[PDB]
């Protein structure tokens, strides 16, 4: 289109003429916007597969006792401690070599 | 006039170093601890200038093309220097754009003159009075069909005399966009014999020339007619190039580093 | 609001949760304009009482800065033979804000009048002068057929049809000499397929609109950085912050809530920005002062109400923004309406945000 | 979880528009599909925070008296001398990972709160 | 578009004429059925998962 801003064009083009180029506009922001969706839709997919791990490792590392290998860390694995962090969690593993 | 110095001659065409020397405020946009890339007409880093300087037996002042923009640096210790001649051709048959620096402000006059092979500007009688004011016209004979005056803001400026190395540092940027002359400037006093020397520091906004006259050329208005000597000073000549910054805003609106991504 | 959730689900029965329906945002109450005062006055009404006006190349030009056209004198009202206009009109340029004003006179004929346009192209465009993306304003003309015309054309005004390259807005070539016409290059005088660059007007005073000539006044803008000191004779309409409002300041025009910044602006530094390259702080251009730029607050709407066989009571939360119109409390998530603080703790029924959660109960 | 976000397809696109507004009504049902897909994000977010975060919903208190047979257990405990409800090895935690969030709301993108907060979250740890 | 109808813009316009609404009824169609298809694609791995 000829500027970002709506108000350039209304302010250049006819009302007829003006109507081209801010679908022109629309359609790219509209693109754009369903870029950004379909990405954080994917990312969805990311951060949902990690909540269902963490919620795995939460239940068998940090409330009983997992007996599977490079699950809970490297080594024999003891006890969890899980501790808050920003947009996660963090686990505290107590391993025997 | 129309003869010149007697002490002016053609200086060999030597090279110097600009190390940060180029950059300036693209805009009046204040940014605060952000990094913003822009590209525009610039000077680029560790490039090569031309080394030229006047004194009282050696006085240089050529003529040089104007094409891609133009940087100017200027080392001074008593102010010598007192602006730039621009134009096409440089005398009557167009317009011509000249600097009268009187120590306030900054004078830009766009008219019709009569071109003298030596442009100068007399400054005689310092036995009592001096207040080192120019008073004498030797650049133009007559002047006619002004298309354009304008008058800058004041500022401060020291034009006693003198000895030593260099003490005072006047570094401009003259380019065309679209017609409208953007020129910024900055004064720094520094420590310097020859060459440059390693610093950095941003050029502030000076004025805004929106004119539209076509230069192919500019030489240099070195004052201070055969007679008529010339006083210590350097100057070097920058050409401006298309190439992209990184500027480096700090929280007081100031370009704190730059970087030139087409250089290394 | 319960009947808005109905609308939003596309049913008549809505069930026990929380819904978004529409989004709040407030409305500009007031308009702020704040400039300092008045210097001088461009020549509008200065440049209609000349004798006669140059050619296209030669026009004429006053520069008044300060913005802040004249409006004591305006000819601009139906004093003429035809106006065509375009983007706001001389009485209306008091409501912007222009650095540099120049006022330009030049004669052309009737089909070069269509021709003119902000930044666009023309014969009188991209050969002679070019109009800069800045123009606001009224191209305004006046029929001179009955007097500047002559029989058999008017060879007094020159004009210069063929440049070799279109020009750039604000660029000017004066030169009526021989050079190359079209794309291909005939190396001076006149041949091989070019054509004699200058032309006289054809003006007959017997023809059609095209042939007739007409004195066309413009006036060119600047819509850069620098400030404009003036906005119309009416101007302040008193800033009053934290209100929304519509603010046009240092030539910027936009709509929010203006606040008190502590920011220091460099002097040669009008107006900052953020991360975003979005207006963020302004300074005023009147007295010493740092304006932070922020717009309007604004927030979703969401309804909070039971089942439609449990109860019809609604909530109305607020998202994100405080409710200065308006059981109105605030809560780290918003303005919510229609709900009781309770300083007990329950189990979540409905949840809000910021831990807080919302419930039907005695 | 993940920064909830919430987008409007009039004010993202254009606002303060009354004809763009008419031109949107033309394209159909796209704010529907893309306002209840970033919607269905937000409230995806939450529940990845329920099933992680907080498992049971009884509250374990630490005892007064500590014999933990030489453990010191003091760092991944909170302290409740601090005015925030965080562990020892939480300090590091909550520093070393970094206003943007009112900035985003400057251009029409609404950020939600999540509905646990700091406290609630190091209650259930 | 002027009509979502095919008939209504084949009726009316001439094939030359005619050439400009359908083209901004096929592509409009082919985003949507895109956005159907890639919506179907994101479900497919919430159901496979």
């Amino acid at each position: 289109a000829i500027s970002s801003v709506l108000n350039d064009i209304l302010s250049r083009l006819d009302p007829p003429e003006a109507e081209v180029q801010i679908d022109r506009l629309i359609t790219g922001r509209l693109q754009s916007l369903q870029t950004y969706v379909t990405q954080q839709l994917i990312r969805a997919a990311e951060i949902r597969a990690s909540a269902n791990l963490a919620a795995t490792k939460m239940s068998e590392c940090v409330l009983g006792q997992s007996k599977r290998v490079d699950f809970c860390g490297k080594g024999y694995h003891l006890m969890s401690f899980p501790q808050s962090a920003p947009h996660g969690v963090v686990f505290l593993h107590v391993t025997y070599v | 006039q129309c003869v010149n110095f007697t002490t002016r001659t053609q200086l060999p065409p030597a090279y110097t170093n600009s190390f940060t020397r180029g950059v300036y405020y693209p805009d009046k946009v204040f940014r605060s601890s952000v990094l913003h890339s822009t590209q525009d007409l610039f000077l680029p880093f560790f490039s090569n200038v031309t080394w030229f300087h006047a004194i009282h037996k050696r006085f240089a002042n050529p003529v040089l093309p104007f094409n891609d923009g133009v940087y100017f640096a200027s080392t001074e210790k008593s102010n010598i220097i007192r602006g730039w001649i621009f134009g096409t051709t440089l005398d009557s048959k167009t317009q011509s754009l000249l600097i009268v620096n009187n120590a306030t402000n900054v004078v830009i006059k766009v008219c019709e003159f009569q071109f003298c092979n030596d442009p100068f500007l007399g400054v005689y009688y310092h036995k009592n009075n001096k207040s080192w004011m120019e008073s004498e016209f030797r650049v133009y004979s007559s002047a006619n069909n002004c298309t354009f005056e304008y008058v800058s803001q004041p500022f401060l400026m020291d034009l006693e005399g003198k000895q030593g190395n260099f003490k005072n540092l006047r570094e401009f940027v003259f380019k065309n966009i679209d017609g409208y002359f953007k020129i910024y400037s900055k004064h720094t006093p520094i420590n310097l014999v020859r060459g440059l020397p390693q610093g950095f520091s941003a050029l502030e906004p000076l004025v805004d020339l929106p004119i539209g006259i076509n230069i192919t050329r500019f030489q240099t208005l070195h004052i201070s007619s055969s007679g008529w000597t010339a006083g210590a000073a350097a100057y070097y000549v920058g050409y401006l190039q298309p190439r992209t910054f990184l500027l480096k805003y700090n929280e007081n609106g100031t370009i704190t580093d730059a970087v030139d991504c087409a250089l290394d | 609001p319960l009947s808005e959730t109905k609308c939003t689900l596309k049913s008549f029965t809505v069930e026990k949760g929380i819904y978004q329906t529409s989004n709040f945002r407030v409305q500009p109450t007031e308009s702020i304009v704040r400039f300092p005062n008045i210097t001088n006055l461009c020549p509008f009404g200065e440049v209609f009482n000349a004798t006669r006006f140059a050619s296209v190349y030669a026009w004429n030009r006053k520069r008044i800065s300060n913005c802040v056209a004249d409006y004591s004198v305006l000819y601009n009202s139906a004093s003429f033979s035809t106006f065509k206009c375009y983007g706001v009109s001389p009485t209306k340029l008091n409501d912007l804000c222009f650095t540099n004003v120049y006022a330009d006179s030049f004669v052309i004929r009737g089909d070069e009048v269509r021709q003119i346009a902000p930044g666009q192209t023309g014969n009188i465009a991209d050969y002679n002068y070019k109009l800069p993306d800045d123009f606001t304003g009224c191209v305004i003309a006046w029929n001179s057929n009955n007097l500047d015309s002559k029989v058999g054309g008017n060879y007094n005004y020159l004009y210069r049809l063929f440049r070799k390259s279109n020009l750039k807005p604000f660029e000017r070539d004066i030169s009526t000499e021989i050079y190359q016409a079209g794309s291909t290059p005939c190396n001076g005088v006149k041949g091989f397929n070019c054509y004699f660059p200058l032309q006289s007007y054809g003006f007959q005073p017997t023809y059609g609109v095209g042939y007739q000539p007409y004195r066309v006044v413009v006036l060119s803008f600047e819509l850069l950085h620098a400030p404009a000191t003036v906005c119309g004779p009416k101007k302040s309409t008193n800033l009053v912050k934290n209100k929304c409002v519509n603010f046009n300041f240092n030539g910027l025009t936009g709509t929010g809530v203006l606040t008190e910044s502590n920011k220091k602006f460099l002097p040669f530094q009008q107006f900052g920005r953020d991360i975003a390259d979005t207006t963020d702080a302004v300074r005023d251009p009147q007295t010493l002062e740092i304006l932070d730029i922020t717009p309007c607050s604004f927030g979703g709407v969401s309804v909070i109400t039971p089942g439609t066989n449990t109860s019809n009571q609604v909530a109305v939360l607020y998202q994100g923004v405080n409710c200065t119109e308006v059981n109105v409390f605030q809560t780290r998530a918003g303005c919510l309406i229609g709900a009781e603080h309770v300083n007990n703790s329950y189990e979540c029924d409905i949840p809000i945000g910021a831990g807080i959660c919302a419930s039907y109960q005695t | 979880s993940m920064t909830k976000t919430s987008v409007d397809c009039t004010m993202y696109i254009c606002g303060d528009s009354t004809e763009c507004s008419n031109l949107l009504l033309q394209y159909g049902s796209f704010c529907t599909q893309l306002n209840r897909a970033l919607t269905g994000i937000a409230v995806e977010q939450d529940k990845n925070t329920q099933e992680v975060f907080a498992q049971v919903k009884q509250i374990y208190k630490t005892p007064p008296i500590k014999d933990f047979g030489g453990f010191n257990f003091s760092q991944i405990l909170p302290d409740p001398s601090k005015p925030s409800k965080r562990s020892f090895i939480e300090d590091l935690l909550f520093n070393k990972v970094t206003d943007l969030i009112c900035a985003q709301k400057f251009n029409g993108l609404t950020v939600l709160p999540p509905l646990l907060t700091d406290e609630m979250i190091a209650q259930y740890t």
